[PDB]
């Protein structure tokens, strides 16, 4: 029947500047990360049992800048343009670009005591539109959405928006990385080459 | 009979107000009564009106009785409309 | 995370003429009524727990005419063109423009006596095709539907078809109003300005 | 009856200079933040079940400056003019402008273990003047208070005073932001446009 | 029969530059550290009951740079060339080169409460190829592997790969050290001089 | 950490001629079938919980010829040169190229009736020489084996020897296909690009 996988991998690399820069990531296998994109393609549909994005720093304690994350569920909604607007989303979580190490324990799932400072948010896997979503490739999704954005609600459960600002340089400084930890159920095998 | 209704030519309602009920517990005195509160008329355009729900304005009798006490508390306040025109109105 | 609202508000004003006039209302927050339209916008998705449309009269007993209501579920299906087709739809109820007063108890929650005379109908929330729908503005809906109506299926649960006829004037005569009484669950907040 | 909402949102952006700067915020829906201001306006009165202000940093560990917060309940009382005077208020809480990340867990309500360093204070919701307060707009409140400040005690439950000092520059440096996490009960619906 | 030892010792000294530098260490007695290399040589075979690598910093909070660790089990597999590729390995763990002190308690095995930030990973001692491995010297191993890398799977259970990047200087800056804490069972004594 | 997959896929296409043609397949993920080959690559090591090879016919009842299968366990041993030697191997089964349909139930998991006519054989996973083997690409295997076949013992559990003969044409005639139905445990992930 179902084949369940729990895994952690790098999902995105981050840099801070002195101006707001909102970006987003679809919460689907293909874009969550390289590894999952690869194995997930061998199944036709899937269901998220758990999805967690954890930001982990790599800059000195003296690095200016802050990071912000949240989820959106109607791909047609406008993406936030400011921290205020963003602070309203579900799973909002903000913090200093040099903070966040306590979230390490989520990555290599150990005993998490000190997690009050972890810049980590979680997807509300049960209030999603449906249970089984089809595996889509960035390419195919892109085209569909190019016709009408609403064609996306039938394909992607949500998107994570990321905003970085409060930096000191007008040119990007390396801040940290966002890692994704998921548990996913996959069904209806297919040769990966056929999967769009 | 279920689902059937018959519009009458006009409805009738014979209003008969009874004696006010007043009684003193220990500290508190309670009144219970009914008073005609407002007259109603319609037009083709909307007309909004308001009535404050305080002793002074709720009723002409209440107004004078309640004045003998310093404070009050509403236990119940209900406004009921009784028609005086035909179903053709 | 689920925030629940229960409310009854004016949804549509009704006028009757001597000819059939078919109209329809999407059963989504934005179109159900202006109050809900405004509050539900602050949330990304919703689920209908209960939706009931009730007609309340405002005309004289001498007002000729009848109202007919029923539901449609595939926005792509053609809207009934005759009151005949309309009588085939689920939830069909047909009353006379001056009756229906007993339905008042649905609007102010007081205990209902005999409601067999109330011109009221309800949505079969359990046979809807999904439980959590995205909040859509009619504008965005329109655009989507313009590309292909089938895009509506993923966006809206149902449609309320209303038909008014048998009146006595070629010119509209005020018959009554349709109020909507609902229980809704709203999830995943968003700044309203972004909600489309 | 009552409609309860629990939510978190950005309430204010903060900057440190080298001189004391006391400011305050009324603890009412309209001013707690943009989102609440928006949804709360659809109800006539409300009652706070819980209100918590949590400061979250965005500056480097090398940023000089400290933040101070507390509550006042008689709008007529003079607002503090110094840290000493301020330290006496209820819910006083002070800390380095670059500290405070442990309070993140209050925002996206997770398991809070490390909260000893959270620069976060809470409103004593039960010792408030009354239970049900009317929804007021800044404009209307302002005018009333302009006649006599005491007209405010019947309308607002409290105000949060914020003081920032110990900075290094005479010109404001970005320190962090204050977020508000509340649970509120609202009653007696009204079309928002009528609500002053 | 078996002789069990639990011990902790310095395993490697670390430095950060501004470019990725992936390196690795075989997880065998001879290379885990000097002390173990020494005592382990008096036994013919051994079995790991527990192996844990904990990174401990020695640089200022202002030191730029990040550290990454993970395990590989087929000596023939290519060693990672990037953080993304590395984040997929078992026991992946990343962090600021100046972070990691919470892992001290693993070293002098005390009560570990604050371990959410410990840059420490553990070997999956039970899914290893076999139980009893032979004690090998770097020299001997080297030669064998020089014939064919696969000759290694019969001799070493795994290798720890370490990657350091995000530094500020092109010339190495001292970051911290990696310590190893193991519990090992040894059997079949031999005069150490004979042990290759 | 153990992630389990169960699947049946085409493993080999069979043609029959009038002469003996002996062939063999390594019983490892990479060679068992292309689908598994691709998914199992994302993991470092595996363990076979169950492996069964079943031949399903595709020819007419008039097709002459027989298939013979059996297992070998020391890659260094010589591959059977005659069908006689082959009949000595463990798991020997020999059927006629047009029969075997009853084996279909092993491929689609439906309840099997009488499988005494299915040309199917299974691997004795418990008598294998180790439980966790490393994922190997045939290329790397080949190289190792080129130095000395004995290096294969540490890398692969067994080999499936197949023999086809007794056909009626000097030129291959399509007889059927061998499908493999397995339950496998995969551990310690890796980016596939590194897996050799
Ligand atoms: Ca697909
Ligand atoms: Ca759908
Ligand atoms: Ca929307
Ligand atoms: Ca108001
Ligand atoms: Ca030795
Ligand atoms: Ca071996
Ligand atoms: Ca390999």
């Amino acid at each position: 029947g179902a084949i369940t996988v729990l895994h952690c991998e790098l999902t995105a690399e981050i840099g801070v500047t002195d101006s707001i820069v909102v970006s987003s990531e679809l919460v689907m296998p293909y874009t969550v990360g390289t590894w999952l994109r690869g194995v997930a393609d061998n199944w036709s549909k899937y269901s998220w049992l758990s999805v967690r994005y954890t930001y982990i720093p790599s800059c000195p304690s003296s690095t200016a800048g802050s990071i912000h994350m949240g989820f959106q569920y109607d791909m047609a909604d406008t993406v936030p343009v400011s921290v205020n607007k963003l602070s309203n989303l579900r799973g909002y979580v903000s913090g200093q670009v040099w903070s966040g190490s306590a979230g390490l324990c989520f990555i290599n799932n150990s005993r998490c005591s000190d997690t009050s400072t972890a810049i980590s948010t979680t997807l509300d896997v049960s209030e999603l539109g449906k249970k089984w979503y089809p595996y889509k490739t960035s390419a195919d999704y892109a085209t569909a959405v190019g016709v009408d954005v609403n064609i996306a609600t039938d394909l992607v459960p949500a998107r994570l928006v990321i905003a970085l600002l409060d930096g000191s340089s007008s040119t990007a400084v390396a801040a940290g990385r966002i890692y994704d930890t998921y548990t996913i159920q996959m069904i209806e095998p297919t040769a990966s080459a056929l999967n769009l | 009979q279920a689902g059937i209704s018959m519009a009458p030519s006009a409805q009738g309602a014979m209003v008969r107000i009874r004696n006010p009920a007043v009684s003193s517990s220990r500290g508190a005195i309670t009144v219970l009564h009914c008073e005609l509160t407002a007259e109603i008329g319609v037009t083709d355009s909307i007309v909004v009106s308001s009535e404050l729900v305080m002793p002074y304005t709720v009723g002409t009798w209440l107004r004078g009785v309640a004045d003998n006490w310093s404070k009050y508390s509403w236990l119940s306040v209900r406004y009921t409309y009784i028609p005086s025109c035909p179903s053709s109105t």
